[PDB]
């Protein structure tokens, strides 16, 4: 029980770190998708 | 001059001048309306054509409709006769208590101060709150920002900032509500009246209100910061005073500028914003800097979208920020009002070269002892060594006393709670936290620090609790 | 490259001076697109002004670009041809309002659609007026009761405000609106003018058969005294769906200027944003984000900030806006949900895993909050809901620890058990809104904790049997709660006694 | 009057003045508005000239008379700009009188070809122990300071600037320095306190400060590092060594993005157009050591690039790493751990700096880089370590002691012989019986002791750039003698 508590503490910490990293790459992917869709709409309305 | 409305899209109406023409960033009175319809000129295209962002409901505008041109960029009534007054970005009073009978007008769309009109001394602006002036202190000319919400005590901290700066320093303040909700603006106006910051009875009020509401077009919302900054620049440049521009929202300012530049036909930037984002924030956020004469200081409530820091509006905002005091509900449900988080409040002025070695030593001791208390609180919550050591129990007692001591009774909460509001200067905060961290007051209970102003009144509260 | 420079109007211009079409009051139709005419002439038309087309149609005119008037057609574009004659009406489009619109489904120009006779309106209010300012309004001073226990306890509505119902598609979200309507029957049956009520359901771009289902549900719940139903369905044109919320909001603005209270339910207000994006992109206005143009926030704010309580000088009238937003798979970070959540004064959030997890109505909170939702309650519901909100706040942290709650300590076990009993108290059958008095009684029983020993699947059966018992036997106690407005120690002692006795005689 | 040499503004809009006529104009030419302003005539069309202004559009009407200057976009230049805050166009904005410039350096010439260049060979010390020991700079070189918001970025450049005072109060002109600080998009208050700290540290004789802050216009922020390269390029062509710092060169690309989008140019990646690489390449590429036939001189560019939440590969950091031949990298989680500066030594390069060493620092910091590269596999083994090897724990502890030695406060850069003496007391393990809460205390202690009592061996280190064997024995003597005589 002592070593299991230690292993689950360290696994929660590693999972929280990877949640933080994946949230950062989710946000930059979100911004890239918004900018891509925006450039497509603006390019369409300008080439019209 | 006299020109003519020739086309209308909302806050984009363009005027065809045939004679003498207003420059870029100017004002226009559209006539024939029941109100004024002020317009802002920019873009001269031909037949003297100017693309004016049109500032109110443009229903009723006809082709060829006469427009008087006033010259000046926008004139607003500034003065000490503007305090307690609600105005909107035309300069027009919307609290329905007569006009603002002042002497000197002032033009919004002014410029930044020159490099020779600067102060090379980062004087620590002392609010008077213990947790603020000890763990994230303010700066004369700062551009600081508070991260609050609804349930937290944001309004109480704002009115306490106004009263502490008006008492300690000699500065009045201005509150620019940018995209201010009319319900929330009305409640904040009645809250200031029932707190005593605004007085409707005589000339002793302490704040001037500029409410640019959400129901106005974004041309009339990207100027609210400019209008409140113009009033505060009157206080800076003709009294030499210690002024506070409280902008309730920097994100609605950026959103209003984004929608203006979307309506003006400009190709938008990145994540949805305008190309001119950093430039517009540069103009405003560099007019709020300190000068050699006065010390305008912005405290601004800031909204981050999608809980993201890399979004361009918080990117430019945090490029101009200085303190970022966090308000929250966790330490508010710990009873401390309001939960200004210091562990998430990274002030730039916290530096022993600027605020001093004693102040920085005390602040590092407090922040380190609360970080260690958070770790040992996790361990004492999971019960691994159950009181880990005498040092564990000592730092838990010390930092629990400190977290109870970070509270302060506020003078704006005096009218309905009998806990009288104290002003605590910087030297007394330093002496109090230094004597708590030095183990001098270890023999006191933790309850003797909750809602007390200075440390000697915490001594007297420990004495009056021992019954 | 000009839009009005075509050889027809040039030829009639330079073959001889016309002065015959008059070019000011009338105007000839130039290029007619998919739903937008760009008419030539109308030198004296104003902006946002409703003109009529010689077919017999109407259509409101925006963009004026120095030679052309951008009139958007209020109907099918099959029967408008190039060269037709437009005519000014002379005024920005009005909505016929009054107390004769009640109980009759109308259409966004203010004309009857259900075929049961015309509307007997006496005055027409100009649509799209400015919102009332700071001094004429005051804050939420009356409690707006949904009838949903979860809403009226955790996130109550205030007569005087705006509360945005937000969720995914088919996640409650209109059932809460129909419960909000049907709850106001018992307040519209009797006296107290400052309690009686007028609901306005503005359906924007729905199916028309579901508007028929909505009006049949309201008629067989007898919900047509309070109610107006404004309908601009998906078969109707883009500007007529655009103009539907302002029409109903003008009706509600009539109701709140004349002393009385009113609420409005903007069902599918995101579809109103979609219709405005359609008509603007065909006007070639520059698209902003997600092709929504610049003034979309200005649109929804000018619509939604007309709801406020009025000060005692300006009657006592209040409006309650309830916009409805479908999100696309929980994407609260989209354009329109972020705009309207920044506008509105509360949100009722429905995450859908609770719906399929079996707690209906689907208000799955934690994201859901009302920014004034403590002062907009009666003191009975204020006390009980405050303690109940703190208990659920202690519950929702530890539910992932409650899936393994069997081998933990006892303090958690008690807290998680109490939270499970309260969370299954908050569920409620569809189309049966509870009055304030009986939900105060039920949530009181759950807070005082006469339920911690019962099985979880027996909580709802206890709830129904307790409603039957309290309505049948103890009428005077609910009279005490609804007339005093609160529990004052005698309702408390009597509820101690009756809940102990009914728990003694339940099974 | 005359449409050959003058012209009239047809339509000044967002950032463009379309001026009519102006037939004698030539491409990319500073053409001045009778509002007292300047602009540069960009794209020439058969109907109009697109001049982008160098200020706000508020001062310019329609039909305001525009007049040619007659020369391509220039900036005043020389040693008479030393000690002074200038604008991006050359006007002195510090208020203490006008400039005495005689020459006039063009703002947009090309970088030198591959023959007048010669590779980096002179040592440029920033004064920082970490930078000059591990990631050094050469006179001749492009070295990008990459980091996040509020990390360490400006203070490294201010230490690099303040360090040069001892060389500039010296004798040889082949060591003195002339530094340019191009503040792009900064707060004006930060530039004011920068000039105050440099005046307080008497650190201005080298220093020009080219200021185009945030309240200044965006095509004025477009022009500022080009003007700074013209300053340092004058010094480089005359054969005097020069430094330049580009404070927030990301904001230069943001300003170029915004004026590019106002010119309706097609946006590319995260709204930056295709011309961003050409922008920073023609900017940075003017740094080189000069061949001794071409006078003999150098420029040293240090751009400062700003990443959002530790994003080394966003779009612009990839461009300005692909241009600069060194990426001094920084982190933020180190900066919260208390190490100042927060150099991520394993990921921080400077590339071609390890040919412009002192050869004392080669004798004392190659072993340091190896012993600190031994530390970059054992931090996880120290996290999960209760039964470790004695040698593994020894090398882990020496890496802890070296990364405690590399901490350094603001505004006190080290001399190079002081760096060699401190690192000599640090590498081969005199710290190994000390505790890491005392190494910076110990370091300040024997730094004061060596700079007071034992100046002669520091003179022997800085004179002959090598630890001589007798000097090696005497410096070992004095480190052991101080370590014996220093209690707590
Ligand atoms: N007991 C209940 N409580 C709440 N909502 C329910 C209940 N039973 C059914 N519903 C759902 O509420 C929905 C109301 O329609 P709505 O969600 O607005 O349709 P849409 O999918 O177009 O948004 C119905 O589709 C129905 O499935
Ligand atoms: N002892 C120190 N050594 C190095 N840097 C420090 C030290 N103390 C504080 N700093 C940091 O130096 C920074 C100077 O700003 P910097 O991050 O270099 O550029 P900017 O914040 O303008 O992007 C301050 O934010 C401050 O946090
Ligand atoms: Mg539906
Ligand atoms: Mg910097």
């Amino acid at each position: 029980q002592s070593a299991r508590m230690t292993a689950m503490d360290n696994a929660s910490k590693n999972a929280s770190e990877m949640i933080d990293k994946l949230t950062l790459t989710f946000n930059r992917t979100r911004q890239a998708v918004i900018t891509k869709e925006l450039i497509e709409i603006i390019s369409g309305a300008a080439a019209l | 001059a006299t020109g003519r409305i020739v086309a209308v899209i909302g806050a984009v109406v363009d005027v065809q001048f045939d004679e003498g023409l207003p420059p870029i960033l100017n004002a226009l009175e559209v006539q024939g309306r029941e109100t004024r319809l002020v317009l802002e000129v920019a873009q001269h295209l031909g037949e003297s054509t100017v693309r004016t962002i049109a500032m109110d409901g443009t229903e009723g505008l006809v082709r060829g409709q006469k427009v008087l041109d006033s010259g000046a960029p926008i004139r607003i009534p500034v003065g000490p006769e503007t305090l307690g007054r609600i105005m909107n970005v035309i300069g027009e009073p919307i609290d329905e208590r007569g006009p603002i009978k002042t002497k000197q007008f002032a033009a919004i769309h002014a410029e930044a101060p020159e490099f020779v009109e600067m102060s090379v001394e980062q004087e620590i602006l002392v609010t008077g709150i213990k947790v603020v002036d000890l763990l994230a202190p303010y700066a004369k000319g700062g551009k600081i920002g508070l991260f609050g919400g609804a349930g937290v005590g944001k309004t109480v901290l704002i009115m306490e900032l106004i009263n502490n700066v008006a008492k300690a320093h000699g500065g009045y303040s201005v509150f620019a509500g940018v995209g201010e909700r009319t319900r929330e603006g009305n409640d904040l106006y009645h809250e200031m009246i029932e707190s005593g910051v605004i007085n409707l009875k005589d000339a002793t009020s302490k704040v001037a209100l500029v409410y640019g509401q959400m129901n106005e077009p974004p041309g009339a919302r990207a100027r609210v910061a400019l209008t409140g900054l113009t009033v505060a620049e009157y206080f800076r440049d003709q009294e030499g005073q210690d002024v506070l521009l409280f902008i309730d929202n920097i994100f609605r300012f950026t959103q209003a500028g984004s929608e203006v530049s979307a309506l003006l036909g400009r190709i938008p930037s990145a994540v949805g914003y305008q190309p001119t984002l950093a430039t517009d924030m540069g103009t405003m956020q560099e007019r709020i800097t300190t000068t050699k004469k006065g010390s305008i200081t912005s405290v601004q409530a800031i909204y981050v979208p999608a809980d993201d820091l890399t979004d361009p509006a918080p990117a430019t905002t945090f490029a101009h920020l200085d303190a970022t005091t966090v308000l929250s509900r966790a330490i508010a449900e710990l009873g401390i009002y309001p939960a200004v988080d210091p562990l998430d409040s990274t002030s730039r002025i916290m530096d022993p070269n600027i605020v001093g070695s004693e102040h920085y030593d005390v602040a590092r001791g407090v922040q380190k002892i609360l970080q260690d208390y958070k770790s040992l609180q996790d361990i004492i919550a999971i019960l691994g060594m159950d009181e880990l050591s005498e040092e564990d129990k000592l730092t838990v007692s010390r930092a629990r006393k400190i977290q109870r001591f970070l509270s302060q009774p506020f003078q704006v909460a005096e009218v309905f709670t009998g806990h009288l509001g104290k002003l605590v200067p910087l030297k007394e905060t330093i002496k109090g936290f230094q004597q708590i961290l030095a183990g001098e007051f270890d023999h006191l209970p933790e309850q003797a620090f909750y809602m007390v102003g200075p440390i000697e009144e915490a001594v007297a509260k420990a004495d009056k609790l021992a019954e | 490259t000009g839009t009005a420079e075509v050889s027809s109007i040039l030829e009639e211009r330079i073959l001889g001076a016309d002065t015959s079409v008059d070019l000011e009051e009338t105007g000839r139709v130039l290029s007619i697109g998919d739903g937008i005419a760009r008419v030539h002439g109308l030198r004296n038309v104003q902006a946002e002004e409703m003109v009529e087309f010689s077919s017999g149609l109407k259509g409101m005119s925006l963009n004026l670009e120095p030679d052309n008037v951008g009139v958007v057609v209020f109907g099918n574009d099959k029967l408008i041809k190039e060269g037709d004659i437009v005519k000014r009406t002379g005024a920005i489009v009005d909505v016929p309002v009054g107390e004769e619109l009640l109980g009759r489904v109308v259409d966004a120009l203010g004309n009857a659609i259900d075929g049961k006779g015309p509307i007997g309106s006496k005055a027409r209010r100009r649509v799209g007026l400015k919102a009332p300012g700071i001094i004429p309004r005051i804050s939420v001073r009356e409690p707006m009761q949904t009838g949903i226990k979860a809403v009226d306890s955790l996130v109550p509505i205030g007569r005087g405000q705006r509360e945005l119902i937000i969720g995914d598609r088919q996640t409650g979200k209109t059932s809460i609106a129909i419960d909000t309507i049907i709850n106001q029957k018992r307040f519209n049956d009797g006296t107290d003018e400052k309690k009686k009520l007028y609901c306005i359901y503005v359906a924007i771009g729905q199916k028309r058969s579901t508007v028929a289902q909505l009006v049949k549900r309201l008629t067989d719940a007898d919900a047509m005294k309070y109610t107006i139903v404004v309908s601009a369905t998906a078969s109707d044109a883009a500007p007529l769906q655009y103009l539907a919320p302002y029409s109903g909001c003008s009706m509600g603005e009539y109701f709140r200027d004349n002393g009385k209270h009113a609420l409005i339910i903007y069902d599918d207000l995101s579809k109103q944003a979609v219709a405005y994006r359609q008509m603007s992109l065909l006007l070639r206005r520059p698209p902003g984000r997600e092709a929504y143009p610049g003034d979309v926030f200005y649109l929804h704010s000018r619509l939604l900030e007309r709801a406020a309580k009025m000060n005692d000088a300006f009657g006592g009238g209040s409006l309650t806006a309830l916009p409805v937003i479908e999100t696309q798979a929980g994407d609260v970070s989209a354009y329109i949900p972020t705009n309207v959540i920044s506008i509105t004064d509360g949100q009722i959030f429905l995450e859908t895993e609770l719906f399929y997890k079996g707690i209906r109505p689907a208000i799955n909170v934690g994201l859901s909050v009302s920014r004034v939702g403590s002062a907009a309650q009666t003191r009975a519901m204020k006390q009980v809901a405050g303690t109940m909100k703190l208990e659920l706040a202690q519950y929702r942290e530890v539910a992932a620890f409650a899936q393994f709650g069997s081998d933990l300590d006892a303090a958690t076990q008690q807290l998680l058990s109490r939270g499970v009993r309260l969370t299954e108290l908050l569920k409620q059958g569809q189309y049966s809104p509870m009055a304030i008095e009986e939900q105060v009684a039920v949530i009181y029983a759950g807070v005082r904790g006469y339920l911690d020993k019962l099985e979880p699947s027996k909580i709802t059966k206890f709830e129904n049997a307790f409603l039957s018992h309290v309505i049948s036997q103890h009428q005077t106690l609910l009279g005490k709660i609804r007339t005093d407005g609160k529990i004052s120690e005698e309702a408390d002692a009597k509820l101690k006694e009756i809940v102990t006795n009914f728990l003694a005689g339940f099974e």
